[PDB]
């Protein structure tokens, strides 16, 4: 099966550079057309660049086109987007795709997608703190507790519940910017409430940019 | 740019309803439009191309018109999970070319948020800033007030709320609002309430405690 | 500026000429598949052989390979290599029969 | 020895070639007449767009005269000049209607 | 109208050179095919060259090529055939043509001819003798009378009668070689015979090689 | 030689008779044919071309057929002005093409030749030779013996024939011969006579006279 895996985003200060990678398995990058497509948070798509490598024939989209220079190396089966003199505009989610005349010049396969924040900001790492079930947490028989995620940057975080196995009545709030410049968010989930006492609950947070791993165990109070 | 105008910008729909997003090419023939589907942060999948064709395992409850420059996507039968944001692209010269796009909602029968209220944690005491969280559990729709006060004094730009992206199975949202502030200001006040006002919900509903009960 | 009249003749006249054709005819039941390049530069024969009952016609021969792009709408595409005939010499023979 | 695909696409792409038009074409109701040579060569829109929906055609032109002979059988002969449409320049241009 | 004028035959010892020429006109020789094509005595037609101006295209038989070359100049709208390096199975009559598309290839006008003797043998005049009418020219009402032209060199001789106006019962005898190699002919015509007396005869002979012209006048004898 | 094979070589035919030469071209296809038509001691005149067609002023009793290689030019009604030798051509190719050729010549009702003999000239003998011409008048058929006698003593290889080529209305001959000597041997005879024999003149005729008489 065909998949693109894109990787190399993360922090830059404004000026600087980053190589995003779009690593293609299942099918040649060499026989088809591979895209970039970015999205700034909350706006729609932007193509940015575009490499066919059977025809040597590369494009670039206006405002991007000097600075970035899209590339491929068909032995890794990987394509490429160097980009220098990155701008605050810039940040956002990098997408790779792939474009065919099978499919009448359509967008049929884009990987995950890596995120690009161009800012001067620091990174810094969360603090977790559980947001524990009380009697102000219970309605009926259910009974909802938490994990809130405060002052990190940049984007993004992961929050899982008991490794995975907690899937159902979870939900991860969307990311706010504090007036600090910083993000921060909850991931609340909803159980029994006869659980509480037999059966432990542990979020897991992880903000791979500040090497910050935690597990924070999430029990009642006195 | 080649241009496309996508309208409308963004809709509501009762799942079942025939919901038809539509675009608009610029001055060539060029029937390379596609049409893609996006779910919240997550990559675009495909749906149809050439205006007509229907890219692999895509539900047969899409369809799509190439008539002159007007084109439609077309949900017969809006379901549940078809909450994204769906773009278009007349593809047959270049890529620069994408729709604005389409925020698809459910509209549902009416949802009450059940409140909770959440005091700060020991430890970020103990670092001294204090979190107090609110929660508004799935309801519908999304708009909803939610009001802090202290002592019944209203507080305002120490709050920020965060919003659910719509539930994929029961279409439902779900609110944090979460007040913020130094220990030394907990601790000179007692009462910390939380006003939810909510259009399916007769009555202002209030969830609060006394710190530190308990 | 006007062509001299036996540089019209010698430049007209029955020999292999960069020409173009379409791959659909040079591959027969090859309908599974779209190309691009949709044609190719092939040496053939032309011109005329002043007469209405004389044609141009190929004598000797010889394969050339070309890098194309073999699209199967709907399933996919890749590069392969596609050889055509190509006319080497020309000769005016009787029309057939 | 392989065409690379740039090369074969940059090659058969809508152009100007050197082709071999029949001059009872380029001339109508001239058939109280025979011509030496039969055909002339003419720069002329070939090629392809690499697409069904597009077919390749003139957009600038330029005439150019040749010496022809005048056959006009059983009466006599004589050597004119006749003019002939070359194309300079070519376009993909959409099929007509 | 059109006619083809030859000129330029001769005599010529072998070895040397001559220059035949094809005179046009009422067509262009430019517009056609130009033919040199001869005739040895008694036998038949061999092509020996040609030349179309409009292509710049000549051509030699076998035998000829080498020694003879066509050539034309169409403003004095004139063919010509320079032959040197002269065998005796040259010798011939030399006949110009043309041949064109028009009439499929045919050779549709001709000029004259002039005649081309290649020998080592001495021009020589003739000797004009009256054959006069006697009782033994005689037979019913009509007797035959002439002139003799004997030992000359190379051909060929013109015999009228009366300078023209007597062409009525003339026979021109073809010439004869002698076993001296000269030639020798008669030519005769037969009259009333109540004219003899009353009515002049005289041939007029012309051997334009030898520059000899005579006007020899027969009567009967006594 | 891009062969063309005439037959036959020659011919004879009453006057009003279906006369047919015939041609037989080399290897190819090749309709370039032509006829050619040869009046004695004068320029070919062209007849017939690409084996059918038909030279401008050219009289309708020729035509020509093209058929595989079998080329047959044909006098419907032969003509007493059609005498001569008639040449084809394949020059479709090339020019280096002549058929071997084929004298036509008329037959006709027996003609009897009117015999005329002429002694020697006066001043030719003041020269030294003596020249005695015969004259066989306009005759039919070309062949016939004249035999010369001195005091009936044959001669050999003193004299010579003539023939003039048949005559185009009327399709007759007629023949000098011509015996030639000294001075001195014209005045040691006698008698000269010229011996005609013919096919239609049962009485081998002979014309003399005596020398010099008168």
């Amino acid at each position: 099966e065909v998949q693109l895996v894109e990787s190399g985003g993360g922090l830059v200060q404004p000026g600087g550079s980053l190589r995003l990678s779009c690593a293609a398995s299942g099918f040649a990058i060499y026989d088809y057309d591979i895209h970039w497509v970015r999205q700034a948070p909350g706006k729609g798509l932007e193509w940015v660049a575009d490499i066919a490598p059977y025809a040597g024939a590369t494009a670039y989209a206006d405002s991007v086109k000097g600075r970035f220079t899209i590339s491929a190396d068909t032995s890794k089966n990987t394509a490429y987007l160097q980009m220098n003199s990155l701008r605050a505009e810039d940040t956002a989610v990098y997408y790779c795709s792939r474009s065919s005349y099978a499919y009448y010049a359509a967008m049929d396969y884009w990987g995950q997608g890596t995120l690009v924040t161009v800012s001067s900001a620091s990174t810094k790492g969360p603090s977790v703190f559980p947001l524990a079930p009380s009697s102000k947490s219970t309605s009926g028989g259910t009974a909802a507790l938490g994990c809130l995620v405060k002052d990190y940057f940049p984007e993004p975080v992961t929050v899982s519940w008991n490794s995975g196995a907690l899937t159902s009545g979870v939900h991860t709030f969307p990311a706010v910017l504090q007036s600090s410049g910083l993000y921060s968010l909850s991931s609340v989930v909803t159980v029994p409430s006869s659980s509480l006492g037999t059966q432990t609950y542990i979020c897991n947070v992880n903000h791979k940019p500040s090497n910050t791993k935690v597990d924070k165990k999430v029990e009642p109070k006195s | 740019d080649i241009q496309m105008t996508q309208s409308p910008s963004s809709l509501s729909a009762s799942v079942g309803d025939r919901v038809t997003i539509t675009c608009r090419a610029s001055q060539s023939y060029a029937y390379a439009v596609a049409w893609y589907q996006q779910k919240p942060g997550k990559a675009p999948k495909l749906l149809i191309y050439d205006a007509s064709y229907l890219y692999s395992g895509v539900p047969s409850r899409f369809s799509g018109s190439g008539s002159g420059t007007d084109f439609t996507l077309t949900i017969s039968s809006l379901q549940p999970e078809d909450f994204a944001t769906y773009y278009c692209q007349q593809a047959y010269s270049s890529p620069d070319t994408f729709g604005q796009g389409t925020k698809v909602e459910i509209k549902r029968t009416v949802a009450a948020p059940s409140v909770f209220i959440f005091p700060p944690s020991d430890e970020q005491l103990k670092s001294g800033t204090a979190s107090v969280v609110c929660l508004l559990n799935n309801f519908y729709p999304r708009e909803a007030k939610v009001q802090w006060k202290v002592d019944n004094a209203l507080q305002s730009g120490n709050s920020q709320e965060s919003v659910t992206e719509q539930d994929s199975k029961d279409s439902t949202y779900s609110l944090s609002s979460t007040l913020t502030l130094s220990k030394a200001d907990y601790e000179k006040h007692k009462v910390y309430a939380c006003e939810v006002t909510h259009q399916g919900l007769s009555s202002p509903v209030t969830k609060s405690f006394n710190r530190g009960e308990c | 500026e006007v062509v001299k009249f036996m540089d019209v003749y010698q430049r007209s006249y029955c020999h292999p000429i960069e020409t173009l054709v379409d791959i659909f005819q040079e591959y027969p039941d090859e309908i599974e598949y779209i190309f691009k390049p949709s044609c190719v530069p092939l040496m053939r024969c032309g011109g005329c052989c002043n007469d209405e009952g004389l044609e141009c016609v190929p004598t000797e021969e010889s394969n050339i390979t070309m890098q194309i792009m073999r699209i199967k709408p709907h399933q996919g595409q890749h590069i392969g290599e596609m050889s055509f005939l190509q006319h080497n010499k020309c000769e005016c023979r009787p029309k057939k029969d």
